[PDB]
RNA sequence: GACCUAUCUUUCCGGCUCUACCUGGCUGGAGGGCAGUGAGAAAAUGUUGUGGUUAGCGGAAAUGGCUUGGGAUGGCCUGCCGUAGACGGUGAGAGCCCGGUACGUGAAAACCCGACGUCUGUCUUGAUGGUGUUCCCGAGUAGCAGCGGGCCCGUGGAAUCUGCUGUGAAUCUGCCGGGACCACCCGGUAAGCCUGAAUACUUCCCAGUGACCGAUAGCGGAUUAGUACCGUGAGGGAAUGGUGAAAAGUACCCCGGGAGGGGAGUGAAAGAGUACCUGAAACCGUGCGCUUACAAUCCGUCAGAGCCCUCGACGUGUCGUGGGGUGAUGGCGUGCCUUUUGAAGAAUGAGCCUGCGAGUCAGGGACAUGUCGCGAGGUUAACCCGGGUGGGGUAGCCGC
RNA sequence: GGCAGCCAACGUGUUGGCUGGGUAGGGGAGCGUCCUGCAUCCGGUGAAGCCGCCGAGUGAUCGAGUGGUGGAGGGUGUGG
């Protein structure tokens, strides 16, 4: 268990949360990340690159000559792959990259991740990015510059909080996500974590129950 | 365009960068303005011999509206409720230009 | 279910059914419900919805300093906006210069989706028993037979379904299915009809995306492309993109009939001149160095005289831990590929260069072998919910 | 005198013994090219490409070593 003190945007501190050792004190395993990762990033790959197949270039029925008698090489078909303007062979053609990865594979990568953040404090936990409902950059800015000096920071929001998401959207290294669509690349993609104190008692109530 | 016929403009990029002008005509179908004593060329006329110095248009987003206090403006819009006018403002100032 | 035949309950007003009286009907018009353009009947016609589509409009913040440069959008340093750091453009990497973007806002008309009315239908007595060798319950139909078709099923013991040709029933004790057939049970009620959703697809229109192509690629088609051109015809079917930031596209002079060029100009550059970015190779010239006309050469290799060039130290040239070019002369020496017992082979293929041209992909597929997770268990399929790559989903499957 | 494979002997990678012609063919380990996730660096004070020089590695090859030409992108590390 390691204790995160929740800080305010008005400077305060809150309260704690406390980190179940199931889900933040996971040893982290590289292979198994790594694959996982992979799996993603392949799945985000769309598939749409074609070419035609020898069949599919128009025209090319005919036998262009005779076969014999003209002294010139015997062609079947002026789209033959050796044609320029002909087939292309073994090119490629649309494919899904998709991976059916185990689940427990997937949880245990991503465990592994936030462990890792933990382990070096990378983890922070705050009751709003920004105070009322009127969004702000400038004060979000201002507080997660308080908060992590860091480039990447991976900001983790309730469904509900329009407000906090839109005032950090703008911002260059930030990037936002629900605590329930929670994955290892944006995880370790970020050299920060910060959770809203409702995000972050969600994602540990949905897998420590 | 927001930048129109016989305005006066200053420019802020190019070789010419700093020159007042007015616009002598504008091209809005390639964003471009002819602006007075900005951006010369020295052409060769041939017919009489020629070698003449002529004004050659520059881009206008190369160029900024002057406001009244003389000062290099960005242009927005009031809209005028009486007439549902569309006027355009200095964005610096505010006053009609 | 019809037909009978008890019982208990029920809006109002008619009108009719030869005459009253009971009593059945049938049919109008008032109260009241209950549906509606749909499968369940049809065609209309108002009002209304910041509901939608077909044009748009607004929209924050640097003329900031110094330096480089033809140009800053580069470097360095300050500040600002951000619900906007999408993507383009602008004289070179621009959130703050421009079109935009976030976010807001807007429709006279037409069209589309509603809601609400009119309007149109429809209903208004229902519950409750008994009773019976009574009537009805989709006929050239079912069934059966011959020859076929199709079903996992290729005629098979061949059911079920179905075409053509014959033959041809029963109305509930009926009839048809439960893989020949029979019995018994079970299921169902053929030979009338209609029916939304879940599913398939994209000529065309709108908004987007790419570990897709980038001019021999990508569509045949970035260039008048289904054009030129070929064919009587059906039909076949190409090739051709890049000046520069700006055309500022070279005034004028000189040689020449022009073409082309040389001065002079423009440009940061004409080592960018409409034959134009970069400008490889084959191939074709000019100049310089060495070499070669007594020689028999797979064209090179290893020794190597002489000459030319260059780098060191010394001195006038001469030597070195040298390096290049050429090479008299001596030794050695039978192309490459394919295919063959064996090819320099007088077997096959290649005139030359440049570009292109051949073990790829799909599937919880099969066997084996790495690797990772979980482990006597492992795992989900479809599908559901997330603008994602995440979560859920036990039917299955494989071990036991 | 240099390199390599197998094995031994010990050590926190060196020493020794043996071995290293090869077509079909099997196994192992690498070079160069492009597109990409992430991380870094160079570039109008001149990127790529191209032509050279001077050098480099056991090979595919290399040069974040340098001239010329050129005008806008490129390198490196680790993964896909
Ligand atoms: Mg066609
Ligand atoms: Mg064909
Ligand atoms: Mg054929
Ligand atoms: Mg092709
Ligand atoms: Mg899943
Ligand atoms: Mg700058
Ligand atoms: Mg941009
Ligand atoms: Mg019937
Ligand atoms: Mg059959
Ligand atoms: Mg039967
Ligand atoms: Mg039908
Ligand atoms: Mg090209
Ligand atoms: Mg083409
Ligand atoms: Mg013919
Ligand atoms: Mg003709
Ligand atoms: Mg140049
Ligand atoms: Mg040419
Ligand atoms: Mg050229
Ligand atoms: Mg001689
Ligand atoms: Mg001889
Ligand atoms: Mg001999
Ligand atoms: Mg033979
Ligand atoms: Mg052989
Ligand atoms: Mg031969
Ligand atoms: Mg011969
Ligand atoms: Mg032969
Ligand atoms: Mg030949
Ligand atoms: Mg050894
Ligand atoms: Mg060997
Ligand atoms: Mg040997
Ligand atoms: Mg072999
Ligand atoms: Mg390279
Ligand atoms: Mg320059
Ligand atoms: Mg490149
Ligand atoms: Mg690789």
């Amino acid at each position: 268990t390691l204790k995160v003190d929740v800080k305010t945007p008005a400077g305060k501190t809150d309260g704690s949360v406390e980190l179940p050792a199931e889900l933040f004190d996971v040893e982290p395993n590289i292979a198994l990340m790594h694959q996982v990762v992979t799996a993603q990033l392949a799945a985000k790959r769309q598939g749409t690159h074609s070419t035609k197949t020898r069949g599919e270039v128009s025209g090319g029925g005919k036998k262009p000559y005779r076969q014999k008698g003209t002294g010139r090489a015997r062609q079947g078909s002026t789209r033959a792959p050796q044609f320029t303007g002909g087939g292309t062979v073994h090119g490629p053609k649309p494919r899904d990259y998709s991976q059916r990865t185990p689940k427990k594979m997937i949880a245990a990568a991503l465990r592994g991740a936030l462990s890792d953040r933990a382990r070096n404090d990378r983890i922070h936990a705050v009751t709003e990015l920004v105070e009322g409902q009127t969004p702000s950059t400038k004060s979000a800015k201002t507080f997660l510059g308080t908060l992590t000096e860091n480039k990447k920071v991976l900001v983790v929001i309730g469904r509900t909080d329009e407000v906090g998401a839109k005032s950090v959207r703008n911002l260059p290294g930030v990037h936002v996500i629900s605590p329930d669509q929670l994955n290892t690349y944006d995880v370790l993609n970020a050299d920060d974590v910060v959770f809203s104190v409702e995000a972050l008692n969600a994602y540990i109530s949905a897998n420590s129950k | 365009m927001k930048v129109h016929k016989g305005d006066t403009v200053l420019v802020i990029s190019g070789k010419d960068k700093g020159a007042k002008g007015k616009v002598l005509v504008a091209y809005p179908d390639r964003n471009k303005v002819l602006v007075e004593g900005v951006n010369r060329i020295k052409k060769h006329t041939a017919v009489s011999g020629g070698i003449v110095t002529q004004e050659a248009p520059i881009h206008v987003s190369n160029v900024m509206v002057v406001d009244s206090d003389g000062k290099p403006t960005r242009v927005g819009y009031r809209i005028d409720d009486e007439t549902g006018k569309k006027v355009r403002i200095a964005k610096t100032n505010g006053k009609d230009i």
